[PDB]
């Protein structure tokens, strides 16, 4: 949404542009645009939804 | 001076004019053609027009 991905190596991250400040990917602050064939550059990862966890504990 | 891979920084000045980033991403080759044909008209009118 706002920021960047950045890695330490091996964990993904979303930080701010200006100040390193990282947090974990998740859907609240990344939006979604179709399929990733178009896109150079993609790299597979993990975005954890917040709502998921509170559903499975039902 | 930090430095960030061109296609990301083309993608933070589409932030910057409203467009959002995908729209770059998605359409990398042909943003690359456009600019590339444009700067290679500016040698014709620079080298021809008087
Ligand atoms: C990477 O850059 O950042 C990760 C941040 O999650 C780092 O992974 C965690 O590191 C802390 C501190 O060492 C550990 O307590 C955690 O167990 C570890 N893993 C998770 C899932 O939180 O992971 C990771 O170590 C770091 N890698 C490097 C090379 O700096
Ligand atoms: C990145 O920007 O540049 C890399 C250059 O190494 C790129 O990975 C591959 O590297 C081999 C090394 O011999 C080249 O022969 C390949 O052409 C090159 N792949 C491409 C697509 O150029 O790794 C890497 O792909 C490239 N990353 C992006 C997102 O373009
Ligand atoms: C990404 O993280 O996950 C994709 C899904 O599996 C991965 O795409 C696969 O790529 C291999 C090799 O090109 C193909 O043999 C698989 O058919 C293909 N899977 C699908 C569902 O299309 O695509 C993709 O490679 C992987 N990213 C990286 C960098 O490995």
């Amino acid at each position: 949404r706002e920021g960047v991905f950045v890695s330490n190596g091996t964990h993904w991250f979303v930080t701010q542009r200006n100040f390193y400040e990282p947090q974990i990917i998740t859907t609240d602050n990344t939006f979604v645009s179709g399929n990733c064939d178009v896109v150079i550059g993609i790299v597979n990862n993990t975005v954890y939804d917040p709502l998921q966890p509170e559903l499975d504990s039902f | 001076a930090l430095q960030i891979p061109f296609a990301m920084q083309m993608a933070y000045r589409f932030n910057g004019i409203g467009v959002t980033q995908n729209v770059l991403y998605e359409n990398q080759k042909l943003i690359a053609n456009q600019f590339n044909s444009a700067i290679g008209k500016i040698q014709d009118s620079l080298s021809s027009t008087a």
